[PDB]
């Protein structure tokens, strides 16, 4: 009941302490069909060369950590053939399987929230200003929330209670989400379909969804337990499609 | 020919009678880490009587929640002036300047509907030392310009010919004008939030102003008159109908700052109380 | 004449109305106020493996 | 022509009416409908989703995550109450900015049962039992475990299942209560006490925290729409 | 009795799936010298997926393209004056003075339809040193005169008896007047271009003014009043319906010069660019 | 009489409405309908007719026929590009005054595939091959035959059939693009290169020209009528 | 009463309207907006001998 | 068209009317003036044991 295995392409994930799997709105990923298509050229479907697990860089969960976020896509634009296909085409489409891992002993305590947010438009820490692209995303490196109000030009207002969006963070449960309670489980798994208002889109211009990881109960331990506790993310695209082949763009 | 259409009302669930219990079924023990909300009722946890519940969730459907007129723009314009631009009013269409309708719409990521648009127009005699005249009733012209259309330069510009643009002419003292507008967007739905750029190099214009592009409105007096100055105010009201919405979002906590961005000032989660145990005494002689 | 007769909203413890469409576009029709459907499981129960609620969640 | 006669109400603009109206774009051809995931049909669907409650809303914590955490610890603390609050889902500071309270503040009347879920976030080696009690109105709030013992309550045993659900059932003389609650439409209070106490082995933290979620049951409804008092402006362009 | 009429919507063609090919069929090679336009699709030249296309060509039909009101004449006239001819307005009917409607109609050689005619009438108090009076509401008379009818000489001419001519009387403050007119021409269709003469010796009047001959319009005030001077403006709007057109033509490139001729000033084919290879860079950091 | 009540919109004049209206000529007898050749039923019918494109719109040629002629010649010119332009059928100078562009400029939205036909007008003894390429947007325009080789292209061989057709297929993330195109609704570019080169015998001219026609395919449509910016006046009687 | 009931314009992925004629002349009737026919071959293919489009044009 | 035809109030010693409902809510309908029922025994005879009125009340 607690064991799980997931296979995609030439990659496989096992786990012995999982809770369940969240299918975002009861909708599994799928390819675009004919009575919903607008673009006319025949699309390419690589199908094992792109649909497989890629692992990003880890972060260190310290006693005073506000939280982390990533933007998708553009966190996977340098990951093998998925990224190469992103560079050469005008239109792309894909769903995802996200898996978050964090293990600790039966003598530690803490609680993390793992949430996927579609169209997470963010605000600037200068009210009459605008954000730079660097402030929203550093590729495979995570951005970091703050515990107090922030200053600086072109940077995101990142105090963790407002989640960079002007809402109450305790309401983020309206989105697809799981929890990692250190006494209960050690991993979270979310399956996310393609969610947009058009059937396809350009993968450089538009961030489809943001992954947020926020500790609600801080990490705590006693006398001589282990101090280093990392968190790891692993994401696999699903049902990937591309249209509009031309010469490779450059940022 | 008559055709009968049957309406099904949807009332809420009854509560079933329940007695004592001593077993291994544990409805009250759950695990929130799964992302699952518990579907327990009072009948699982206490002893209950049977109730036939007749209440209906009719007024909390999306259509009844959204189908009410709301103001979205106000502007003024004069009959005579020395600025040549204060004789007509004009603006770009959206629903981002008045906070009530904006916040209400922003509980959802995507929306699609038709609109019913109403205008309310009032006039007034400007303050002066010499008052008193005999004017005929004033007439007003409202013209809508889709993007790419020619723009008026003054109140006598040729563009007020309105050969292909839709316009409304109206006279004071009558009922407020009204017309309906279909769902007009190059996408499959309107977008309230857009986490992206306008340029393929990840710069340029950020967010909402990349996608809207739905023309302008211009309004003028028609008489071309007024020996003594006068001022008019026009207000626009929107009402959506035949609605569909997708992807709910947490409601806005911080106060709005401008109409182009989601920028905000950090705000508290709620207001405070004396203690985590504090609850006021209300039963006293 | 293409009339529609449907029931009015009333309470619980002569009740129908008639309607005619006059305009050529359906965007001119009145609001659709009498449709009451729901599907809450989309947001409250978005899990792969069904949870019975009388059984323990884990194990 | 046909003889007619105008009644009171002619030529007015009621902002909640429903009439037919001419189209300013005859025969416009709309974009086909796409089947996007996550379609919402009723606001009550949002109200049945759990959301975290800021129970620890005291001075100095209104802008930190500590506002969500209820503290508990080991030792003899049976006389100390854990928490208590009023049941006012749309008016009290504890509840008014959660998802349920946010939905309620657009309405004037509410009715139905409420769910409170409690989760224990201590180490896997901590054990304990708590008493969660709810008192209908008519008396002052209990000041000891013995008094609260007489109301509607559940005894929660911390184990491999980490979450307990206390259901507040609809006990009222009227069908609806006011969202802006007064003495006449009061609903009572909730309190928490130590049933046994928290016991831990050596090498484990001694202090821990509990969290609380709120949602609405399947008998819940609202009525009488109104504007919300949580948003405002001083001038246009905001 | 009710009678059901079924409307058939006409959507555009789908695209069919197509794979690789190596044969002697050459869909891409043609010969324009024949006067034939090639009917190739993307599926003949590349590999394609299957698409179900739901778009409709509804708003580009002739009836939807032409059935919109457009201004065709504006004129002024006074309540009191010392010229005796400035007290009424009059003109000869056509659609050649306002360029938008004219150019739109001139994409076709021949046209035939009925019309819906609307009038918009406004008034104003003339500028002066002494203002202020109490006038009753003004009334207006519009009379149409087919060719050969008697012509009014002044505002009190007997010809305003309108015994057989159709007229409209109207009062300010009410909705704009309107009436419909059938297809009235001695030919089988209206002619927009006529490459001929009026006289059998190949001289006289050239072109359009030979064939139109559709009467005049006269407009006056009815009150016969105004101790202080006032001015009124009348505007006419045309909307065709039940339309048929023949023989399409290239659209007008040069700007119009007058209403009697097709005369023009030589104009360029388009505007220039830097080079035959020039295309601007838009993907830059 | 019958009691009624007036709604908002009474007594207005909307220029796109459709109502019944009294006739000022009762029982008029119209001239019978004649069956004239060439009846038009849809504006798209005019859009599927080819028309010549002024590709060579450089300074000094805007009022001459040379604006329509693309020049080519023999010798080693493989490095030189033949032509290139953006795909903006209603906005770019190259396309806005052709029949298709003229029809589009009355509308705000367009959708569908486009046909470009190329005809070679050299002597019957000239031979050669050309590469015609189209690049969807997202990158800058190619600067060499090798880069343009990677897009959607066709290799045209000059022979007894004198005309080759390059079809631009609808590749877009939205169903419609704006007639007044911006960065967001861009569509890419077209370029031409020498695949082999032009070879001629003695006694023949060495320079030649190519012409280009544009038309719309059978999946093409427009919407959202508007006034055109190509015609204007300063006063009446024009 | 000589009513006509016909379908409204809608989209793809209660919808009909009724009309009465009041005037004695048909030139008083409203516009005919719901007729969508085409015959493009009149202008695009005006040739005597049919051209197959898979075969070469000449020879 | 969902019409109702009912009789008019007249005297004793061509008489009916028609009605159409236009609005979606029954709280918009006109008053119910033609319903005449009574139950006076609720107030005049509220006793447990029935009293015959020809017999003496007591004994
Ligand atoms: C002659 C008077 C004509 C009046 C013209 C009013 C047209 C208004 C523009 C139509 C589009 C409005 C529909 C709603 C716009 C936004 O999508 C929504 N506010 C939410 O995004
Ligand atoms: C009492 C008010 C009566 C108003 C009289 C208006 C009649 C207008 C004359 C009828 C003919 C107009 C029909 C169109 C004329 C030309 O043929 C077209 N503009 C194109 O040639």
């Amino acid at each position: 009941d607690r064991v799980r295995s997931i296979t995609l392409g030439n990659s496989t994930i096992t786990t012995q302490e999982s809770a369940n799997v969240v299918v975002a709105y009861g909708r599994w990923p799928e390819y675009l069909k004919d009575n919903e298509a607008t673009a006319e050229d025949q699309p390419t479907q690589p199908d094992v060369a792109t649909c497989r697990f890629y692992t990003l860089e880890s972060v260190t969960w310290e006693r005073d950590s506000p939280g982390w976020w990533w933007k998708f896509p553009d966190a996977l634009k340098d990951m093998g053939l998925f990224g190469q296909n992103m560079y050469y085409h005008y239109l792309g489409r894909a769903g995802y399987t996200i898996h978050v891992q964090c293990n600790a002993s039966k003598f530690h305590q803490g609680c993390l929230m793992v949430v996927c947010v579609p169209e997470a438009e963010m605000g600037c820490s200068q009210v009459d200003g605008t954000v730079n692209e660097h402030s929203l995303s550093e590729g495979e490196t995570a951005k970091k929330f703050a515990s107090t109000s922030t200053n600086g030009t072109n940077t995101v207002q990142s105090i963790v209670t407002n989640a960079g969006m002007g809402v109450g963070v305790g309401n983020l449960t309206i989105f697809p989400h799981q929890w990692i309670n250190l006494r209960t489980n050690n991993c979270a798994t979310i399956v996310m379909p393609y969610i947009n208002n058009v059937p396809m889109d350009n993968m450089f211009r538009h961030h489809n969804f943001t992954l947020m990881i926020i500790p609600f109960v801080p990490l705590d331990y006693s006398s001589d337990s282990s101090t280093y506790v990392p968190i790891t993310v692993t994401v696999a695209p699903m049902c990937a499609e591309y249209n509009g082949l031309r010469l490779a763009t450059s940022l | 020919v008559v055709e009968a259409v049957e309406n099904a009302v949807a009332r809420v669930a009854d509560t079933i009678s329940s007695g004592p219990s001593n077993s291994q079924a544990v409805p009250a023990l759950t695990a929130v880490e799964t992302g699952h909300t518990s579907q327990v009722t009072p009948s699982d946890t206490i002893q209950t009587r049977h109730v036939r519940n007749y209440h209906s969730r009719s007024e909390s459907s999306i259509e009844n929640f959204l189908c009410r007129s709301a103001c979205v723009y106000m502007g003024e314009y004069h009959t005579t002036n020395t600025d040549t631009s204060k004789l007509f009013a004009s603006w770009t269409i959206n629903a981002r300047r008045m906070v009530q309708m904006r916040r209400k719409l922003e509980l959802f990521t995507y929306v699609r509907f038709d609109m019913e648009v109403t205008f309310v127009i009032t006039s007034k005699q400007d303050q002066g030392t010499q008052l008193g005249q005999d004017m005929p009733p004033l007439t007003h012209q409202i013209m809508y310009i889709p993007p790419g259309g020619p723009i008026p330069k003054s109140v006598t510009d040729y563009t007020w010919q309105t050969s292909t643009n839709p316009s409304i002419f109206w006279t004071e003292g009558n009922a407020p004008p009204r017309m309906s507008i279909p769902f007009i967007s190059i996408g499959n739905a309107y977008s309230n939030f857009y986490d992206g750029w306008s340029h393929f190099s990840q710069n340029g214009v950020y967010g909402y102003n990349t996608l809207n592009h739905m023309g302008q409105i211009y309004v003028r007096h028609v008489n071309g008159s007024s020996p003594l100055p006068m001022t008019s105010t026009v207000r626009m009201y929107f009402k959506p109908k035949h609605v569909k919405v997708w992807v709910p979002r947490p409601p806005r906590l911080c106060q709005y700052k401008n109409a182009s961005t989601v920028n905000f000032t950090p705000t508290n989660i709620t207001e405070k109380r004396q203690s985590i145990n504090y609850i006021p005494e209300t039963v006293k002689p | 004449m293409g009339a529609q007769v449907s029931t009015q909203k009333t309470g619980a413890h002569i009740i129908h109305y008639t309607n005619i469409n006059y305009y050529k576009d359906a965007a001119s029709n009145s609001a659709n106020r009498q449709d009451f459907s729901q599907d809450p499981g989309k947001f409250t129960e978005p899990v792969k493996d069904i949870m019975v609620k009388s059984l323990p969640a884990l194990n | 022509g046909l003889p007619v006669m105008n009644t009171p109400g002619s030529n007015q603009f009621l902002t909640s009416d429903d009439f037919q109206s001419p189209s300013a774009m005859p025969q416009f051809d709309v974009t086909p409908e796409l089947n996007i995931p996550g379609e919402v049909q009723n606001l009550m669907e949002i109200a049945e989703v759990d959301s975290v409650v800021p129970v620890n809303n005291v001075e100095g914590k209104l802008d930190t995550m500590e506002i969500y955490r209820i503290p508990v610890q080991s030792g003899n603390h049976q006389s100390s109450q854990v928490f208590g609050f009023q049941v006012q889902p749309g008016l009290d500071n504890v509840f008014k900015h959660t998802l349920l309270g946010e939905i309620l503040n657009y309405y004037a009347h509410w009715s139905g049962s409420i769910k409170l879920t409690f989760v224990f976030c201590g180490s896997a080696m901590a054990t304990g039992k708590f008493l969660l009690a709810y008192a209908p109105p008519g008396a002052n709030a209990p000041k000891s475990r013995k008094d609260a013992m007489l109301g509607t309550h559940i005894i929660w045993d911390v184990g491999l299942q980490s979450s307990c659900v206390l259901c507040i059932p609809w006990i009222s003389q009227t069908h609806y209560r006011l969202v802006q609650q007064d003495e006449y439409t009061s609903a009572g209070n909730v309190t928490c006490w130590y049933q046994t106490g928290i016991v831990v082995p050596a090498g484990t933290p001694t202090s821990c925290s509990i969290m609380c979620f709120v949602s609405a049951c399947n008998d819940f409804s609202v009525r009488l729409l109104k504007d919300t008092p949580f948003i405002e402006q001083s001038a246009l362009l905001q």
